[PDB]
């Protein structure tokens, strides 16, 4: 194939240059298992019960008795398959336009198809990256003009029956307005039996400068970072708390559990970037690759995710 | 001034971290989406018809015919891509529908656009139908993802 | 069966593709392995 | 003990021939026959030293004196004094080369 073939020799040799996602620190690695799918969906069965009236008191004869109901419950995981394409230089046609220190088409913005793959790759894999903390899908920076999604595809930004918190605009650079939030965000989370262990909290870089300042007449060895740390290790059973910034989140704080059973990832095999066997060819020197990438696979229980959004003005 | 590579060197590194909203420069040729069963023609130049309609101009008759910027009646195809060195302009034919960024005459989704002398996509024949909002990139540059499908009154 | 062996040789585009999904998982287990977390 | 001296030295002998061969085997032909992953893959040591000699000769000597000289256009079932013959011509070649 090598021999036979130079592009799969060339992403070969390339494919060790691309740097890790950043979403893996996000999860722990037990939390994320790969799933053999590209496009369908994968099902799973949950059952519960409930309670319909008081109990039934046990006294002389009686015929009615109070009932417990079961719930049958069917949870779907959707996966898409997305194609990208970008044009290069034919291999043949590198050495006439080889220079002194670079190879390609400045004038015309072209570049041989090493190069050209490892850029575009590096691309993709920040926009899987988005989607996942995000669960949208979108290029420009308002956030408009998204990709229509199939259902059940969500990220952890977007997920639906979790606990979401709003600080007031007036109140956006009063830190102690923003912990009182987070307190009582903390308070309507639901670990139940899943508590004991590790958290996760992921913020945007203006809140975590505001972290790093002192606790307040102002403390002595008390960081605001220190006491939300405490706070969160009063409910996970004093469990490691993790905390981590990232540029794609604006004003946002997130917060969650670290275990499989509450939250579990299942991401396709192919879902980072992979080339296509399929390449444009034609008389001139411009050639086109394919590079396909699968979405989705997030899995979450309801109520564990806290959400909080600082409203500005 | 109007060239797709501004000759102005730049002064420091571009910083590649950021990938939303990196598209939206005159120096994007060919089209967002690119079939591979789409016809291309290249054609020689007369002024600088990158990003606009065409017409087919012809000479006395001693050199070949050369296409220019224009629109109307007379309008060819879009040019798409221009090659500075050999002056040779990339035209799609007006048969073949295009989607890309246009220049557009100094408006929101869902309009109808004509194109007009000078090259210039303009609100209302219709021609192509616009998908955003002018994107303005100089004092008179505008720019507009555009999709055209060809003649129809 | 991974890129990140010299030895390896695809046969075809198929083995190519499985190599690649392969590579990247041991790829993102050594990142875990040398991943350590800042505490406090 | 003498005589479990002289197997020594044939030993010495034998291990200078084979890493002789395999120091130019690995700037001649490829990465992929190198040692190690000719282990890997489950060959012996004399195997792997004996498939290394055949590509050396597949690749200096012309086929021609392969046919006329060893008898045989293949090199799969030749080896032994033939097989010595054959790799001092592709030393004569590299030498050449």
């Amino acid at each position: 194939l090598f021999d036979e073939n130079y592009y799969a020799k060339a992403v070969a040799n390339i494919i060790g240059e691309v740097k890790d996602p950043i979403m893996y620190k996000w999860f722990s690695p037990d939390q994320i298992e790969d799933v053999d799918l590209q496009m369908g969906y994968q099902k799973t069965v949950k059952w519960d019960a409930f309670l319909n009236a008081n109990p039934t008191t046990i006294a002389n004869e009686v015929n009615t008795i109070s009932t417990i109901g079961f719930s049958s419950e069917v949870v779907r995981l959707n996966y898409l398959k997305l194609q990208y394409k970008f044009r290069h230089l034919k291999q043949t046609s590198e050495k006439f336009y080889t220079s002194d220190s670079y190879i390609g088409d400045i004038n015309n913005n072209l570049l041989p198809f090493a190069q050209a793959y490892k850029l575009a790759s590096s691309e993709i894999i920040k926009l899987i990256n988005h989607f996942v903390l995000t669960g949208t899908v979108s290029i420009q920076k308002d956030g408009k003009n998204q990709k229509r999604l199939l259902p059940n595809m969500y990220g952890l930004l977007n997920m639906p029956e979790q606990i979401k918190e709003e600080v007031a605009s007036g109140d956006k650079d009063k830190m102690d307005k923003i912990f009182e939030k987070i307190e009582a965000g903390l308070s309507k989370l639901e670990l139940g039996d899943e508590f004991s262990t590790p958290m996760m909290v992921i913020v945007d870089p203006a809140t975590s400068l505001k972290l790093v300042k002192p606790y307040a007449a102002a403390s002595s060895c008390e960081k605001w970072e220190d006491v939300l740390i405490q706070t969160i290790k009063a409910i996970n059973n004093r469990e490691d708390v993790y905390i981590e910034t990232s540029n794609l989140l604006k004003h946002k704080i997130l917060i969650y559990p670290l275990n499989s059973e509450l939250i579990k990832f299942k991401p396709s095999k192919y879902m980072l970037p992979t080339p296509n066997e399929q390449v444009d060819k034609d008389s001139t020197d411009v050639a086109h690759s394919y590079i396909d990438f699968v979405l989705g696979g997030l899995l979450a229980t309801r109520k564990t995710i806290l959400q909080v959004n600082i409203k500005q003005s | 001034a109007l060239m797709k590579n501004p000759q102005q060197d730049s002064g420091l590194l571009s910083n590649s971290i950021d990938f939303r909203d990196q598209n939206l420069i005159f120096s994007n040729s060919g089209g967002v989406c690119t079939s591979s069963k789409d016809k291309i023609e290249n054609y020689p130049a007369k002024g600088y018809p990158y990003k606009r309609g065409v017409k087919l101009s012809f000479g006395d008759g001693t050199t070949e015919l050369e296409v220019e910027a224009g629109g109307g009646d007379d309008l060819y195809g879009v040019c798409s891509d221009i090659d500075e060195f050999s002056g040779m302009a990339t035209v799609i034919p007006i048969t073949n529908n295009f989607t890309g960024y246009l220049t557009l005459k100094k408006v929101n989704p869902g309009d109808k656009l004509n194109f007009n002398q000078h090259g210039e996509l303009e609100k209302v024949s219709v021609n192509a139908i616009a998908l955003s909002k002018a994107h303005k990139l100089t004092e008179d540059l505008f720019i507009v993802l555009a999709s055209v499908f060809g003649n129809r009154a | 069966a991974s890129l990140l062996d010299s030895n390896f040789v695809p046969i075809n585009f198929t083995e190519f593709v499985q190599a690649i999904s392969n590579t990247y998982k041991q790829r993102r287990i050594q990142f875990y392995e040398n991943l350590k977390r800042h505490k406090r | 003990v003498e005589e479990r001296e002289r197997i020594e030295k044939q030993l010495l002998l034998e291990a200078e021939r084979i890493n002789e061969i395999d120091t130019l085997a690995k700037a001649h032909l490829s990465n992929h026959f190198n040692k190690e992953v000719l282990l890997a893959k489950g060959y012996t040591l004399k195997d792997i030293m004996q498939a290394q000699r055949r590509e050396l000769v597949r690749k200096f000597v012309p086929i021609e004196q392969i046919k006329a000289i060893a008898k045989v256009s293949d090199i799969s079932h030749i080896d032994g004094e033939i097989l010595e013959q054959l790799v001092s011509l592709a030393k004569v070649n590299i030498k050449l080369r």
